[PDB]
């Protein structure tokens, strides 16, 4: 129920094989005091491509207030950044620098594909827009959504955080295995199917 | 720079903390999501389902004008039959990754069988799974309109509906018929 | 006689003066439904006539659009000259509250029109983007390159011949020789973007990856230490091909298009769309329709300049309006989604009409809105906008007067700031803009950041009575016009009329069709002047679409206003220009 | 011969009637009782112009450019007001008895009807009474009967009839209950049976075969083959 990734300089440079989870005691509760400290203090690089970052920083104003999940912190450096938020357009001119941009990002890195256009490249199927940022960089969580609401935002954020506890990283670069290890996930789909087909009657759309 | 406009700049400074200061000493505008849950209007354009008619029956009779209708070109379905001789749709696939959630197939639909629902929740780890088959998208009732029945104006006979039985429709009259 | 209906415009002044000054046979005067006077200009008399307009005696002192049209498809061309491609020319006089659209007819193969550069810079953008997208050379331009699509593209777009979608290509492979090739493409070199260069010039990078929400964009700066000497803006990084997409989707399904040209402007950019197309179709929507979209266009205007201010303080440096004003935006967002279902992008205009009718309790929302807005706005302006820091970064900063205002094609708050009271709702009326009394203001001459900033928040005040005014006073009536081509017809006759279903089946299917003519429509965006002009060939898609914005024309602007001064102070003009990305590219 | 069309000079074929010259000019005239394989009758009286005698004449008359031979110095005019309320007209009459049927219709999309309710801009319903309705009949596995949705333009038995050959269709029945059918339920019996899905302006006659995997017009991937 794990995938094994491992990068070595077509883009992405990574190649992925579906290995069973190997997990002492205390190696394990390293591994996830580690994860909760990097799920619980995410740092996104602000990035800016089109309506979706509007969305985006509509989630980090006072309404919304992303501050509680511990994601505010707004790096401009990629450096110093955690998350690649592509809210935005993949055109054509602006892919190499999204893909310079995930380069000059260090481990541990996660992408969140933000709208329709970062998704697949929604309703510019068109000659100047590249179809989906998964066409060169791999993605963590994806939101539809033109644009989405800001709480689907915080919503993916939270999926990122559920993915993250539960991924196995090497602790240090001199000791164990260095392989990347994340889990393989039941689609947030199937999970509720349940409720959403047991879904009868709604509100009519003449009132407030 | 002259005095004067020293002092009128530091008093605008001492304002400006001032405000900020009672902005500190007002209430919270945030929203608690997800503790507080996300008021939506009831026409809000967000996850897509299709319905059912009062009477059980799935509303979509598979005509295909949300498909065409869609600027994306992100609906793909086809068309079956059953014994009777009602129209359903074999097949219903929305993907979700593309679709902008315009509500331009809910606009087309002439069963009010496509909706698009009050949900935003629909995060997902891989693109493949937005991909969401007629099995996620067919709900148990009727939706946001709750009593409309498309095969009750048609003039197709189907199961419990026979020639004339449908809304401002006359018994059908033979030609062999005695009267003039 | 109907506003939509064709005319020739003869009894235009313009009309007579250009027959008494070059000849009846010089030039053809086409009846259209763009409502200007089109005349068809021969190409070596095309700087005469632009040299005529520029020195009557009310001139046309303002180049509003120029673009080209490929015209080797079009069917219904009667009483037009004979062309395959064709270049066409808007020009605003103000003093006349008039303007006129020259069309040069072009050959195949001999693609060159003299440039209009000499007349009015604007036309230097105007003419790369017609060169970039339909391969038409302008003789005599410093520097004719692509400004829209890489330096290594091979074809022009918006040509007809020229396939429209991603899919008809290969899919996007990023390979390692890929990624060196185009990372080098971007490079900056001197000497190919004329910038004629003393071993002080340094070069300066702003983009393309931008921290701010309109946009991802490049300028490239010469600094003789912190001056800037020379500048040039690098766009072409958020182009979406609107226009190529307007002729790839029909009438009705182009309007969630429409929405994302100027993302914060929603229903404002839906607004000039619908109103040419139903002047294309011959539609006049009644009433409670024109204050409907009236009430949805001017919410969208405060949501915009709210962002806009809280934008323009936030990169003063003062963090905290960016917070209120957003939770002013929620306000606003709560309304508009309850009215049509969505937050940025409704897509509820129609052609006709709207999408459905007014919810109940719509007045209530507004009425919350209506209360809460002016306290927070003054709040705003004592925190903010009075500061004298503020002040000292904003005023007197990248100024420029009425002439710089007109040669560059800047409208909205830019050019109110240089005193021309020039806007569309009070020159050229539409949507029923003059049964509500409101007032334009603006400024003493000069155009700086400051008093660009404090005219948008007097629009914001005055669209705040304009909302008043639509609150107190709502029609009852119908939600869409009563004409045949209203798309799509009212949905419960469509659900129990055949007729009804029939032409909501073709027109949701294949499309309604509009007869083939021209229509244009300039609105008072949120931003400045929104322009749509449409060219029908008789069928159910756009055979052209044209959208004229305000940003590009203020991009264009920057390198005259910016030039010799500092760098913070081209951070400061770029957040008071109110400008998205979007909107230059589309 | 010379024709005059809303005021514009023409030159067609004398020989030909009103209603095929002004079509092979590129002006749109609706009509349904018409086939250019056929010839006129004068039956869905929907092709009706405005004829003047002569070029100083307001007063005008309707007749029928199918049945109007295009005669030298003709005057007819199309957009006439009197002549579009009568086409209109005549589209209402037509859909007072017609099911709501076009999602559930194979003709949807492909239906000369529905481009002939356009054309003619009838949009709004006022008829609000009952519509006549017909049991359908097994006309084999190749054509699917439907005869809720005629019109009763006699298409269908003056293509099998006179032109095909066919013997065992026909028109039945008086005033407004005419049936267009076989006499019995059967196969239908002419090797050409199967051009009436494209003889039929509505979706009485359509392509069970098509109907069993059905698609509409825009779906398709056409190509011209032998
Ligand atoms: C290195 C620094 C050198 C300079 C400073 C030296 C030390 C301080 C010496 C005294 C300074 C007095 C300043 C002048 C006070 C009276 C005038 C004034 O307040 O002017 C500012 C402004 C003027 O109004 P205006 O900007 O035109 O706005 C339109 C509204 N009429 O009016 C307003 O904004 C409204 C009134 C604001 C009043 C603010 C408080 C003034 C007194 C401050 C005393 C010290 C406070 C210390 C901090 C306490 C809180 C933490
Ligand atoms: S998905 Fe929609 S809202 Fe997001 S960037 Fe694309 S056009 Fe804008
Ligand atoms: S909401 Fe719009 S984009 Fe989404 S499936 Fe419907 S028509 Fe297509
Ligand atoms: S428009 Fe409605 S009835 Fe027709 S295929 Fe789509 S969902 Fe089904
Ligand atoms: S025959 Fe034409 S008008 Fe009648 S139901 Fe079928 S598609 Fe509709
Ligand atoms: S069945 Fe078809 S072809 Fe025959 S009369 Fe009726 S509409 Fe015309
Ligand atoms: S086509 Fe002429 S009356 Fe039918």
């Amino acid at each position: 129920d794990y995938t094994l990734t491992r990068i070595d300089p077509r883009y992405p440079l990574q190649k992925q094989e579906i290995v069973t989870d190997p997990l002492n005691v205390f190696m394990g509760k390293l591994n996830d005091m580690v994860n909760w400290g990097r799920k619980n203090s995410i740092w996104p690089y602000n990035f800016g491509l089109s309506c979706c970052y509007v969305e985006m920083v509509t989630s980090f104003t006072a309404v919304h207030d992303v501050a509680r999940f511990g994601a505010e912190v707004l790096r401009a450096s990629p450096r110093q950044a955690d998350l690649m938020v592509v809210a935005g357009t993949c055109f054509t001119k602006m892919a190499p620098v999204i893909q310079r941009l995930y380069d000059q990002m260090l481990e541990p890195k996660w992408v969140i594909s933000m709208g329709a256009c970062a998704n697949s490249g929604g309703m510019y199927d068109i000659y100047s827009v590249v179809q989906g940022v998964d066409k060169f960089i791999p993605v963590d969580v994806y939101i539809p959504g033109c644009p989405p609401r800001p709480e689907a935002y915080m919503q993916a954020l939270m999926l990122l955080q559920e993915s993250i506890g539960k991924e196995r990283r090497p602790l240090s670069w001199v000791v164990g295995d260095q392989g990347v290890y994340r889990a393989n996930m039941q689609s947030e789909r199937e999970r509720k199917r349940g409720e959403r087909i047991a879904v009868t009657n709604l509100r009519t759309p003449d009132e407030i | 720079m002259t005095l004067k406009e020293l002092l009128v700049g530091f008093g605008t400074q001492v304002r400006s903390i001032w405000m900020i200061g009672l902005h500190a000493f007002a209430k919270r505008e945030t929203r608690m999501y997800p503790e507080e849950p996300v008021y939506l209007p009831p026409r809000y354009r967000g996850r897509i389902v299709l319905t059912r008619d009062p009477d059980g029956e799935e509303r979509c009779v598979a005509c295909n004008l949300c498909a065409v209708a869609c600027p994306v070109g992100c609906i793909s379905l086809q068309k079956a039959e059953t014994k009777d001789g009602r129209w359903y749709p074999e097949f219903f696939r929305i993907n979700f990754s593309r679709c902008i959630f315009c509500g331009l197939c809910e606009e087309a639909c002439p069963t009010t069988a496509i909706q698009l629902t009050p949900d935003f929740e629909m995060g997902e780890y891989k693109r493949q799974d937005l991909v969401y088959e007629k099995e996620d998208l067919l709900i148990s009732g009727p939706g946001k309109y709750p009593e409309y029945n498309f095969y009750r104006m048609a003039g197709m006979a189907i199961d419990g509906k026979d020639k004339g039985e449908a809304e401002n429709e006359a018994k059908p009259i033979d030609v062999k018929s005695l009267l003039p | 006689e109907p506003a939509w209906q064709t005319r020739d415009h003869l009894d235009d002044p313009v009309i007579g003066e250009l027959r008494n000054r070059f000849g009846p046979d010089a030039f053809t005067v086409q009846a259209t439904r763009t409502g200007v006077p089109v005349v068809w200009i021969k190409r070596e008399q095309l700087l005469e006539v632009g040299d005529f307009l520029k020195k009557l005696p009310k001139p046309y002192v303002m180049l509003f659009d120029l673009h080209g049209m490929d015209e080797r498809l079009r069917t219904h061309r009667e009483g037009l000259p004979a062309a395959d491609f064709s270049v066409f020319y808007h020009l605003i006089s103000i003093d006349r509250n008039r303007d006129i659209m020259l069309k040069v007819a072009l050959a195949e193969n001999d693609l060159h029109v003299p440039t209009f550069t000499k007349l009015f810079p604007n036309a230097n953008w105007y003419e790369r983007e017609t060169w970039d997208l339909f391969g038409i050379t302008f003789d005599g331009h410093p520097n004719l390159r692509r400004i829209m699509m890489p330096q290594t593209w091979k074809g022009h777009p918006l040509r007809k011949d020229y396939p429209a979608r991603a899919t008809e290509f290969s899919p996007f492979e990023l390979t390692k020789a890929k990624q060196d090739l185009e990372m080098e493409a971007l490079t900056f070199k001197p000497e190919e973007w004329g910038m004629k260069r003393n071993e002080d010039f340094m070069f300066l990078n702003l983009g393309p990856n931008h921290p701010s929400a309109h946009g991802a964009f490049r300028i490239v700066l010469q600094l003789d230490g912190e001056e800037i000497v020379d500048c040039v803006p690098d766009i072409g990084y958020h182009h979406r091909g609107a226009e190529k997409m307007g002729e790839r989707q029909s009438w009705h399904s182009y309007i969630p298009y429409t929405d994302r040209i100027e993302y914060l402007g929603g229903c404002v950019n839906e607004m000039p769309y619908v109103l040419a197309v139903e002047k294309l179709a011959g539609i006049t929507v009644p009433d409670r329709v024109n204050v409907i979209r009236v009430m949805l266009s001017e919410l969208f205007r405060i949501n915009s300049h709210l962002l806009y201010i809280s934008t323009f303080i936030q990169d003063v440096g003062a963090m905290t309006p960016v917070f209120f004003a957003f939770t002013d935006r929620q306000k606003i967002y709560d309304l508009v989604e309850a009215i049509t279902g969505f937050r940025m992008h409704p897509a509820w205009f129609r052609i006709g009409g709207v999408a459905h009718d007014l919810p109940r309790g719509w007045d209530r929302l507004l009425r919350e809105f209506l209360d809460w807005m002016p306290k927070r706005l003054a709040s705003y302006e004592k925190a903010a906008l009075q500061n004298t820091i503020l002040k000292g970064r904003s005023q007197g900063v990248a100024a420029y007067g009425a002439k710089e205002a007109l040669e560059w094609g800047t409208t909205g708050a830019g050019l109110r700031a240089t005193g021309i009271d020039f806007d569309v709702r009070k020159a050229r009326p539409y949507s029923g803009y003059e049964n509500f009394d409101f007032e334009i203001p603006v400024g003493g001459g000069v155009s700086d950041c400051y008093t660009r900033v404090m005219l948008k928040v007097e629009e914001l005040r005055q669209s705040l009575r304009i909302l008043e005014q639509c609150l107190n006073n709502m029609p009852e009536g119908p939600f869409k016009a009563d004409h045949p081509l209203t798309t799509p017809p009212p949905k419960e006759r469509t659900l129990q009329h055949i007729e009804t279903l029939i032409t909501h089946f073709l027109q949701v299917s294949w499309g309604p069709v509009m007869p083939a003519n021209e229509s244009f429509q300039m609105i008072e965006a949120t931003k400045g002047i929104n322009s749509y002009y449409l060219t029908s060939d008789g069928s159910t898609m756009s055979y052209r679409t044209r959208i004229r914005t305000p940003s590009y024309a203020h991009l264009q602007q920057i390198p005259a206003a910016i030039r010799g001064s500092l760098v913070s102070d081209l951070i400061v003009y770029l957040g008071s220009i109110d400008f998205v990305m979007s909107d230059v590219d589309r | 011969a010379t024709i005059h069309v809303d005021g514009k000079e023409y030159e067609v074929n004398g020989a030909d009637n009103l209603l095929e010259a002004c079509l092979s000019l590129g002006l749109d005239i609706p009509y349904f009782c018409w086939h250019p394989a056929l010839g006129s009758v004068g039956a869905c009286r929907q092709c009706a112009v405005k004829q003047y005698q002569n070029a100083e004449d307001t007063r005008g008359r309707l007749v029928m450019s199918c049945m109007t031979p295009a005669s030298d110095g003709t005057f007819i005019s199309i957009d006439d007001e009197e002549a579009k309320q009568f086409r209109e007209s005549v589209v209402e009459w037509l859909m007072t008895n017609h099911p709501h049927d076009c999602p559930v219709c194979e003709e949807g999309g492909n239906c000369h009807l529905q481009d002939m309710t356009v054309m003619t801009g009838h949009s709004f319903r006022r008829y609000r009474f009952t519509k006549r309705t017909h049991r359908n009949q097994d006309l084999g596995p190749f054509i699917s009967h439907e005869m809720n949705r005629c019109i009763a333009c006699y298409r269908c038995v003056r293509y099998y009839k006179d032109y095909a050959g066919g013997t065992d269709l026909g028109v039945y029945g008086a005033h407004d209950n005419v049936y267009f059918g076989r006499p019995e339920d059967g196969t239908l019996e002419s090797e050409f049976s199967g051009n009436l899905v494209e003889i039929c302006p509505t979706g009485v006659f359509t392509d069970k075969t098509h109907s069993e995997r059905y698609n509409r017009k825009w779906d398709m991937q056409f190509a011209p083959s032998i």
